[PDB]
RNA sequence: GUGGAAUACAAACCAUGAAAGUGUGGCCUAUCGAUCCUUUAGUCCCUCGAAAUUUGAGGCUAGAGGUGCCAGAAAAGUUAC
RNA sequence: AUUAACGAGAUUCCCACUGUCCCUAUCUACUAUCUAGCGAAACCACAGCCAAGGGAACGGGCUUGGCAAAAUCAGCGGGGAA
RNA sequence: GCGAUGGCCAGAAAGUGGUGUUGACGCAAUGUGAUUUCUGCCCAGUGCUCUGAAUGUCAAAGUGAAGAAAUUCAACCAAGC
RNA sequence: GUCCCACCCAUACCCCGCCCUCAGGGUAGAAACGAUGCCCUGAGGAGUAGGCGGCCGUGGAGGUCAGUGACGAAGCCUAGGGCGUGAGCCCGGGUCGAACGGCCUCUAGUGCAGAUCUUGGUGGUAGUAGCAAAUACUUCAAUGAGAACUUGAAGGACCGAAGUGGGGAAAGGUUCCAUGUGAACAGCGGUUGGACAUGGGUUAGUCGAUCCUAAGCCAUAGGGAAGUUCCGUUUCAAAGGGGC
RNA sequence: UUAACUGAACGUGGGCAUUCGAAUGUAUCGACACUAGUGGGCCAUUUUUGGUAAGCAGAACUGGCGAUGCGGGAUGAACCG
RNA sequence: AGACUAAUCGAACCAUCUAGUAGCUGGUUACCGCCGAAGUUUCCCUCAGGAUAGCAGUGUCGACCUUCAGUUUUAUGAGGU
RNA sequence: CCGGGACCGAGGACCGCGCUCUGCAAGGAUGCUGGCGUAAUGGUCACCAGCGACCCGUCUUGAAACACGGACCAAGGAGUCAAGGUUUUGCGCGAGUGUUUGGGUGUAAAACCCGCACGCGUAAUGAAAGUGAACGUAGGUGAGAGCUUCGGCGCAUCAUCGACCGAUCCUGAUGUAUUCGGAUGGAUUUGAGUAGGAGCGUUAAGCCUUGGACCCGAAAGAUGGUGAACUAUGCUUGGAUAGG
RNA sequence: CCUAGUAACGGCGAGUGAAGCGGCAACAGCUCAAAUUUGAAAGCUGGCUUCGGCCCGCGUUGUAAUUUGGAGAGGAUGCUUUGGGCGAGGCUCCUUCUGAGUUCCCUGGAACGGGACGCCACAGAGGGUGAGAGCCCCGUAUAGUUGGAAGCCAAGCCUGUGUAAAGCUCCUUCGACGAGUCGAGUAGUUUGGGAAUGCUGCUCAAAAUGGGAGGUAAAUUUCUUCUAAAGCUAAAUACCGGCCAGAGACCGAUAGCGCACAAGUAGAGUGAUCGAAAGAUGAAAAGCACUUUGAAAAGAGGGUUAAAUAGCACGUGAAAUUGUUGAAAGGGAAGCGCUUGUGACCAGACUUGCGCCCGGCGGAUCAUCCGGUGUUCUCACCGGUGCACUCCGCCGGGCUCAGGCCA
């Protein structure tokens, strides 16, 4: 019933609800659980970083394409131009993704840079230590301050593009022609009857002859 | 907290507040919005005028990421520079340089214009204008700009 | 002071009378009908959400099909077990 | 519609018979009754003498009158709207 | 009512069952209620049953026509009424 | 019937005291005040259903009284006292044996006469209703603290071979026998008992079971069913036993 | 609007308590927010409808009982104080 | 015979769905202080029930706003008992 | 102007109004005297006496009712918790507000620290395509607390006439992809709008809805199992019933 | 977590209701069918076996190597890559060892209580011992220490070597890719899914730049994005059923699980099933030796104990109901309100206090001044002086004033 001025009430309370109900008391100890987790996953790797290489990416909607975030791994042309095989880029930190595609130069140039800052801080290991190889650090530079995080060390500088800046006055452009609440209307127009006017010239030229 | 409800006060008198002769029964009036249309007609006409009936057309699968658009009036438009550039304009200390304000990257895509404008240019890059809006920065001697 | 009938103006186009005027149905007090659905009239208008053109469907404004228990459920009896 | 035989089936009359009745009397056994031993239950707001009055229009209690003397045994079926 | 490829009945189904080790002097389904003497008239109504000449009504599938297609429109049309 | 004096008493009216509620004032160069206090003035007080305010009690939590206690904590009894309008609070006397309270905040499974309320305990009735079908008992002696219903003898009776006799099937499970015994049971009693305690007792080649099949029940070959499982019993199966 | 600055509505400036233009009271001004219970009533003077009438059935204004004790009517929800 | 199917039959017994729903009957736990009702309007398969207005309490805010009134007087209208 | 009785004594230095003015009856009682100093006054309980007094809870217009529940006592016994709304009280920050999904850290379920997104608010209106808030010191008139240089300025709020944005109905400029575009000016029309922002988080109370929902109570409905030791009907295999 | 009580469904009533994007926790990739090893089935189960193999069998209707769309095959081209064995050292588990009063007095049956004096503490968590114990006992804190076993990780060393196998850069040309399956119609069920979201039955039944999807049915023309009808795989997530452990502003024997106990027990039902009540002597049994009355059960004495007002019918021991003793009332109920009386019992209050004068007794040092120190900077304290008409205390006598109850 109802008996005020009330806002109509919708509670969805008609099943038996109080068999699926889920408190969460353990919210402090499953964080002690994780940070036990890490801290022997972090011994394990003893001297590698914690985590893996990622890429930069945009967001893929009309709202969120102005913002950049990091992605699931680098694909096989921007390894090929950096120079590191395929086989050997998941054994040394680097995440790959077979299924992305460079449709610019914009995103392909970014994540070449990225690749090459990481290639020249790193340290190699050889497999025996009796015998190094050609490509290995010749172990005078194996002894240097290390990072194990490449989440903070390699993450986004800047996800947004800066929102302000000053130029001299006398170089400030000049406008569209008609104004800018012109061009508007005028571009949205042409897209509604780009059908209606293509349909008349074809008839047209179709009566001429 | 229980030690302050009208349910210990009651306690020692009969029937609890709720009445003699009315007894606080279990429903009498049928359980949720019940009657809205037979003995509750006249609460939900008093209130609620235009609950029952249809008005417009459908829309299946919509997508919520096509319509964003936030708008911002020229008279905030001072407000995204920040502060101490700020009092450097409008004291009259520059006098040779213009600032250009991305309202995009502000979390912005179309620019109304409601307030006043002080006479200082400006330029601004946006998605979308309004009419007003247009007249009133290149009146103060600035120039918008489209970039989607 | 929520949901048939009545009163006085405003803006148009008309009828009558020489004219002032009179006329928004029957000299006055009764003679009637919501939501959902269907169907017709109207602009030539909005949408079918990857893009166009023609069919089809969907909206926006006004009537009609009806609830006589008339503020409006879809409904036959018996029990002497 | 009739119908012999049959019926712990319903109905009317006749003979015999009788305590069904006029009209009630008497006898026997077992109880009840008293004692020793053993030993429950139903029910119970508080209680327990009436007449009238008014009152939810039939009082144990109220009002005005009648009256009214410990503790008790065997029976009884008016009331306790048992 | 029924001559076994059948009538009446059971089961979710079955290479499943009862009547049935059966065959009309048999099996199955209803009414009346020994013997005697009888058992009249009514087929309009509700049922049951038969005959197809009936084109009257008439499903899905199938056929024909129009359309760019979705689709629409026509003939033909089992049993039943 | 009419007229006239005096007199009687409501929680009403008048004057006085006290309680509360409401309204209106005063109080800092502070010798100053639970300023949430104190001083001065006026009016008012009925109440079911219902609304609001202030207070009293109970089980637990933080802080504080450098709190009480085996020289006696808590609980219980008491026509012994004091305080409060009231719910309540404090003290004396007795019993008893290990923990408990005041103040400010926090918290709740927090206050009972009723629900033919739930569980447990107890009355009147009341030493009352009753312990009356199946014909029935009497004498002497012995045992024993104690004998109508224990044992011996002698009388009197009933069942009257479709028995109150002698044996079995189903069912029970030691109830069978001997010795002994305080309570409880045998709706009276009890030295007696199908009761209570301690020991003992059931012997088969021939009597039964075991063997055979009946009405029926279930495996195997096969067919259904999502499946637990349903049908099927000689079938649309390559189905056995006898000798040297 | 009128033949018409002729009117109609709204105003500037100026004048009029030598008295702000009946009586009595003011022991309670205006506006807002949120919500409880109730939605079976009955009695009486005067006015009244149906009925032979009723401690019957139905209305209007006002006062009561319900929700309320106290002094009278011996008693007596509603009468007199 | 609606008879019998373990003292159970006009549809047995046992556990679970299940604390099934009830506009209907019964109950609902300390004290003091202040204020204090309704049985009436409109709508409802509405008539033993609801929503809606009224009657009631609590919190305030605006000025302590020449402000009001279940009343009299003076002038002036309407009414068909 | 003189007599006779009854009940009462609030207040606590002075201050005031006055008079018959060495003083007083003028803003509230003092003076003198006797007995006794304890159960004498006073208090609690029991009983007789005068007057008064129907059994509580409940439904009801009306209860002491010949209306229902209640023999007695002890212990248990009924408006709760969660999510979502709303108005009002307290608190922090304020065009912003919100650490606790997560990460860092720790004397380890506490306390302390961090910030990318996101939620609510900062802009509305149309079914929609879409468009999108200043003529004026953010307007004029009448009231209005407070201030004031005494001329005036006028908060909050109320009444009234206008201005701006979106929708609906008219009008249709310069231009031109010659069929697009929609300037400018109107209208007894309409909006949960603008017109010098108020909100976000949290604490406490009343009210609402879904939930077992203040506590106890049907006749019924559904899913899965157990019974023919009584009784009904049938099948296989056995038994029993004087004398006329 | 947010999207979001939103798009949408619904006698459009009551009601119902997702997904893409965004931040975070956790991160990891792969193998078959479709090709001729064809200069050599190069593959595998089983038996016997000096241990090296041998023998039959499976299998050409296909067992290994090679390829999986990210590709790849086939060619060029010249660089690079790999196998064994030791192994300090560290981590996990079990086990041995760990500081300080029984010092003195009082109460008490017995301190573990009160008083006095000490000590330990990376240990003052918890429990026991005749009453509240850091130091009487077990344990509690800390890194170490004696001994034992098996795994895992790992600094760094010692050794072969290209028969073979592997990666990279370019290219004309090639480039096999899952069928009663997809898809279509119709029926039923289901979903927020709307001319039909998924699943299943029946009928029809494909293709090679082909095929699916692109949330409104249909034809024509474009575009985008993937690659079905074969297969494997850790972590972040659920759960107190099983085996362990640590806790709480939870309950305190009618509560908390039905069960704190010989509880799923005793008992009921033919059966499926139903299903209770019931904790506490004392520190220690020291659980009453003996005498006497009685047939016995028991009683009376006498013992144990701090206590039998703790005796196994056992801590404390309330009410209903009952016995004895004591007080009192009663002519068809009793109980209750106001107000006297009688009898019984009882709390308070009062007992003197301040002051003045006279005498006796005792002690000081009263006022003033000097030195020191505080403090509110003008008011005090301590040391010195004072030394009898001053100051303080007690006793004796007299006087005024105030004091309890009823008139
Ligand atoms: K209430
Ligand atoms: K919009
Ligand atoms: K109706
Ligand atoms: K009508
Ligand atoms: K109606
Ligand atoms: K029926
Ligand atoms: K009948
Ligand atoms: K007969
Ligand atoms: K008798
Ligand atoms: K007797
Ligand atoms: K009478
Ligand atoms: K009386
Ligand atoms: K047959
Ligand atoms: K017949
Ligand atoms: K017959
Ligand atoms: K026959
Ligand atoms: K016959
Ligand atoms: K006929
Ligand atoms: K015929
Ligand atoms: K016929
Ligand atoms: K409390
Ligand atoms: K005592
Ligand atoms: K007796
Ligand atoms: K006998
Ligand atoms: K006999
Ligand atoms: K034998
Ligand atoms: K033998
Ligand atoms: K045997
Ligand atoms: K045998
Ligand atoms: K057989
Ligand atoms: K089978
Ligand atoms: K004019
Ligand atoms: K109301
Ligand atoms: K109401
Ligand atoms: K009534
Ligand atoms: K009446
Ligand atoms: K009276
Ligand atoms: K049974
Ligand atoms: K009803
Ligand atoms: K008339
Ligand atoms: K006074
Ligand atoms: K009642
Ligand atoms: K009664
Ligand atoms: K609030
Ligand atoms: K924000
Ligand atoms: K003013
Ligand atoms: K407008
Ligand atoms: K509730
Ligand atoms: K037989
Ligand atoms: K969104
Ligand atoms: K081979
Ligand atoms: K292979
Ligand atoms: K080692
Ligand atoms: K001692
Ligand atoms: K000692
Ligand atoms: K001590
Ligand atoms: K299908
Ligand atoms: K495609
Ligand atoms: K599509
Ligand atoms: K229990
Ligand atoms: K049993
Ligand atoms: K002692
Ligand atoms: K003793
Ligand atoms: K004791
Ligand atoms: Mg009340
Ligand atoms: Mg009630
Ligand atoms: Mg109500
Ligand atoms: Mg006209
Ligand atoms: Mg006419
Ligand atoms: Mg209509
Ligand atoms: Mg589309
Ligand atoms: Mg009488
Ligand atoms: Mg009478
Ligand atoms: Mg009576
Ligand atoms: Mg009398
Ligand atoms: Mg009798
Ligand atoms: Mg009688
Ligand atoms: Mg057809
Ligand atoms: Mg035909
Ligand atoms: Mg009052
Ligand atoms: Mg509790
Ligand atoms: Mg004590
Ligand atoms: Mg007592
Ligand atoms: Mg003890
Ligand atoms: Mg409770
Ligand atoms: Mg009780
Ligand atoms: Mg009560
Ligand atoms: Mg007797
Ligand atoms: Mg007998
Ligand atoms: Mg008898
Ligand atoms: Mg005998
Ligand atoms: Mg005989
Ligand atoms: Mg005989
Ligand atoms: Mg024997
Ligand atoms: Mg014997
Ligand atoms: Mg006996
Ligand atoms: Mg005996
Ligand atoms: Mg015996
Ligand atoms: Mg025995
Ligand atoms: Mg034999
Ligand atoms: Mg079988
Ligand atoms: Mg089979
Ligand atoms: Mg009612
Ligand atoms: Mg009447
Ligand atoms: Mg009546
Ligand atoms: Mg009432
Ligand atoms: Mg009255
Ligand atoms: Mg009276
Ligand atoms: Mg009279
Ligand atoms: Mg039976
Ligand atoms: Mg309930
Ligand atoms: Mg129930
Ligand atoms: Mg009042
Ligand atoms: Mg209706
Ligand atoms: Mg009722
Ligand atoms: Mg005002
Ligand atoms: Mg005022
Ligand atoms: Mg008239
Ligand atoms: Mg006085
Ligand atoms: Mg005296
Ligand atoms: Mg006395
Ligand atoms: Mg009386
Ligand atoms: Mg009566
Ligand atoms: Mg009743
Ligand atoms: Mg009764
Ligand atoms: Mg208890
Ligand atoms: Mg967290
Ligand atoms: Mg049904
Ligand atoms: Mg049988
Ligand atoms: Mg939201
Ligand atoms: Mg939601
Ligand atoms: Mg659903
Ligand atoms: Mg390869
Ligand atoms: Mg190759
Ligand atoms: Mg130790
Ligand atoms: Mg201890
Ligand atoms: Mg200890
Ligand atoms: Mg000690
Ligand atoms: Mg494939
Ligand atoms: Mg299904
Ligand atoms: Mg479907
Ligand atoms: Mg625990
Ligand atoms: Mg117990
Ligand atoms: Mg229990
Ligand atoms: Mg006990
Ligand atoms: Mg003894
Ligand atoms: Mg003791
Ligand atoms: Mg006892
Ligand atoms: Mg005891
Ligand atoms: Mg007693
Ligand atoms: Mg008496
Ligand atoms: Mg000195």
């Amino acid at each position: 019933a109802i008996k005020h001025n009330q806002q109509i009430p919708n509670n969805h309370f008609r099943k038996h609800w109080q068999r699926r109900v889920r408190c969460h008391f353990d919210q402090p100890g499953k964080k002690v659980t994780r940070r036990l987790a890490r801290r022997a996953k972090a011994a394990a790797l003893a001297p590698r970083p914690v985590d893996k290489l990622r890429p930069i990416v945009r967001c893929p909607t009309v709202k969120y394409n102005r913002r950049t975030r990091l992605g699931r791994g680098f694909t096989l042309e921007e390894l090929k131009a950096a120079g590191i095989p395929r086989l050997l880029a998941p054994t040394i930190g680097i995440a790959v993704d077979h299924r992305r595609k460079n449709l610019s130069e914009e995103s392909l140039a970014a994540n070449v840079q990225r690749l090459k800052d990481y290639k020249a801080r790193l340290i190699l290991f050889p497999r025996k230590s009796n015998k190094p190889k050609k490509a290995d650090t010749p172990k005078d530079q194996q002894t240097a301050e290390t990072t194990t995080s490449l989440r903070t060390s390699f993450g986004v500088e800047q996800p947004l593009a800066p929102g302000f800046t000053e130029i001299s006055k006398s170089e400030i452009p000049a406008g569209i022609e008609g104004g800018a609440y012109r061009a508007l209307r005028k571009a949205r127009s042409d897209a509604r009857l780009v059908g209606v006017r293509e349909k008349r010239a074809k008839e047209k030229a179709e009566a001429e002859a | 907290p229980t030690r302050f409800s009208k349910t210990r006060k009651h306690r020692g008198h009969v029937s609890a507040g709720k009445g003699r002769v009315g007894k606080h029964r279990k429903h009498p009036g049928g359980r949720g919005m019940a009657g809205g249309q037979h003995h509750h007609r006249t609460n939900l006409d008093k209130y609620h005028p235009g609950y029952f009936g249809k008005v417009g057309m459908r829309h299946f699968h919509l997508l919520r990421n096509h319509y964003w658009r936030p708008s911002i009036n020229i008279d905030k438009l001072w407000s995204l520079v920040p502060s101490d550039v700020r009092e450097q304009y409008l004291s009259g200390q520059k006098k040779d340089t213009a600032p250009v304000i991305d309202l995009l990257s502000h979390g912005y895509a179309k620019l109304l214009g409601k307030g006043r404008l002080p006479e200082i240019p400006v330029v601004v890059r946006a998605r979308y204008v309004s009419a007003e809006a247009e007249r009133k920065v290149k009146e103060a001697g600035g120039v918008v700009e489209l970039v989607a």
